[PDB]
């Protein structure tokens, strides 16, 4: 039970329960844990996404102006709560505790010539052309891209 | 030994088009996920009875195809044959490329026999759930 | 083989529309919810007509197509499917886009099949208290 | 002792071509998958006709041969023989090479022979999936 | 078990249990393993690869401007993730460790005269005559060759 | 097996595999043992 081997690419969860705080180890790397730590489930990969694809994982990781990951004073990790973060193809990133992953790998969209997609915007935002894009806004995407 | 005069009962008062044996619930389903609201109802309607009339000219003719024998035009049905054939040479032309932009395949030939099930579809394509989900 | 002679029973004086197989009450239910007393007594029926002609014109449709095949106009109903396209095609323009305010579906295809309940609608719809209402 | 009047039954109102014993949707796929589409559908069907024509041709042929006996033209056939060479000799024009380049055969006594199954196929050709997919 | 004779042009993979890490060895040598390490299958054959020839491998090897084969500072492998290398004919180049051949030896294909090949671009990329060849653009590539 | 609980004032002598040398290991520490090593014995007070 005390030995923990993580394959390369993989992680887990461990449980402080001292503080009832948990956190990932990740890397090629060889685990030993404590009596007071308990490892949560066998090392599951660490999820990649190709090219041409994307993903969307609940309550995303809050970040610096670097993009290093934001941590509790009590060691616990900054999440965004109920949020949604779309992430495009890059390395096989880790899933930190209190995240879910509700879309999978799916495909980005190819828009066929003389058609075009109706958008709504859900949440008031600013877009990059520079318009305050009011919610229930409509949008005409068209295009071969 | 398909029913033929069942055949010859349902040729509409224009000229075009279970016995067929398709999930048309399904092909319905796709074809709305597609977006074909986008053309009116009229154009719509002309749509699907271009559709149908191109997969019932599919399928007779992989029926004679197994016999062994835009150019379909036996005595019992040649009248009917040719007004169809009159309907579609002249209704394909209001749509270009429609098969490809609703992603049933390259021209009619393509898009109509994978439709009609006698040939298999690869895996990259989403045409796997009209052919799949009449097998419950 | 739903009841035909008994549908041409139904067919109004002026030339609108338990075989339909619908909760009508909870449709009804539903219809008030999203406010159709806004528009008069006479508005409020002229809509109710125009969308239950509108679905009973999907059902048969839906009908044709599993045989196989505002431009519906079998020689036993031609004059009422004459008519009813007819009245439709004058009583739509009134209300335009009536189907998305009323939240039924995006055009008359959208809205009569999604209600007809021949396909299955998101979870992020309201329309599920009106095809699971009647499953109890 | 192949059925001849059911053969005479199969002759087309403009003189060209299970009897045959061929696997005929293997061999619509594998001519998809070389790609036919590219032709009109006007000119995939006269391609086709074409195809099926040679083929019973060379299927009859085998026969006569096997008994003992573009120059095609027994007294109850030589109309139909003949209005089929005289089509035959008038539509092979149109398609030069098509035989190679829908990889068929060097010309039409190679790619009717080869697709007619009494002849044995070199492994490094792609006919393999047109005689071995039927025997499943 | 611990006498690991390799074939000439063989390879295995052998686990380094102190640190989760694979690794290959190659040629026609003999190998000898320790305690803790573990050869995961039987000495396979480096694939080959003929002229007028070609094959995919999922998750290529990155490599230098040279073309040797990067390695981590945990000893382990670096590759390309979900990404696919197409490889012409060459030596019997082994296949390091979670790397899965997709495509096998299959033919380069001869394209007839008066006939042409539909291609379209799934990705963004620059051809070598100079384009900046947007996604979801189409060719025309006819030709004797 | 793997873990070694060394307790303060003892030591134990584990034998590495891959070079047939042993060791001593003290101290009031925990000890994790490799694959090729293996502790000869309990651990026994200094």
């Amino acid at each position: 039970e005390f030995i923990i081997r993580i394959p390369p690419y993989h992680y887990i969860h461990v449980l402080d329960q001292n503080s009832n705080v948990s956190r990932v180890e990740v890397g090629p790397k060889t685990y030993i844990r404590q009596d007071n730590e308990r490892v949560l489930f066998a090392p599951m990969r660490m999820v990649t996404v190709p090219p041409r694809h994307y993903c969307t994982v609940a309550n995303p990781v809050s970040r610096d102006a670097q993009g290093l990951v934001l941590f509790d004073v009590t060691g616990q990790v900054r999440l965004r709560h109920a949020d949604l973060e779309i992430r495009l193809a890059q390395d096989p990133f880790p899933l930190y505790p209190g995240e879910v992953l509700e879309k999978d790998i799916t495909p980005l969209q190819v828009v066929l010539p003389n058609t075009a997609l109706h958008l709504k915007a859900l949440l008031d935002f600013e877009d990059k052309d520079g318009d305050k894009v009011v919610a229930g806004d409509e949008w005409l995407f068209e295009g071969p891209g | 030994a398909v029913p033929w005069t069942e055949l010859l009962s349902l040729q509409t008062e224009d000229g075009f088009w279970l016995i067929l044996n398709l999930n048309t619930n399904g092909l319905h389903s796709f074809l709305k996920q597609k977006g074909i609201q986008s053309l009116g109802v009229k154009g719509r309607e002309c749509l699907l009875d271009l559709i149908a009339t191109m997969l019932v000219l599919q399928f007779i003719r992989t029926r004679l195809e197994k016999e062994g024998i835009m150019k379909m035009d036996i005595p019992w049905a040649f009248e009917a044959i040719k007004q169809a054939s009159e309907w579609v040479r002249r209704t394909e032309g209001q749509y270009p490329s429609i098969c490809p932009r609703l992603e049933l395949g390259n021209d009619w030939d393509s898009a109509t026999k994978q439709l009609l099930g006698l040939q298999p579809i690869s895996t990259v394509s989403p045409l796997h759930r009209v052919l799949h989900y009449s097998q419950g």
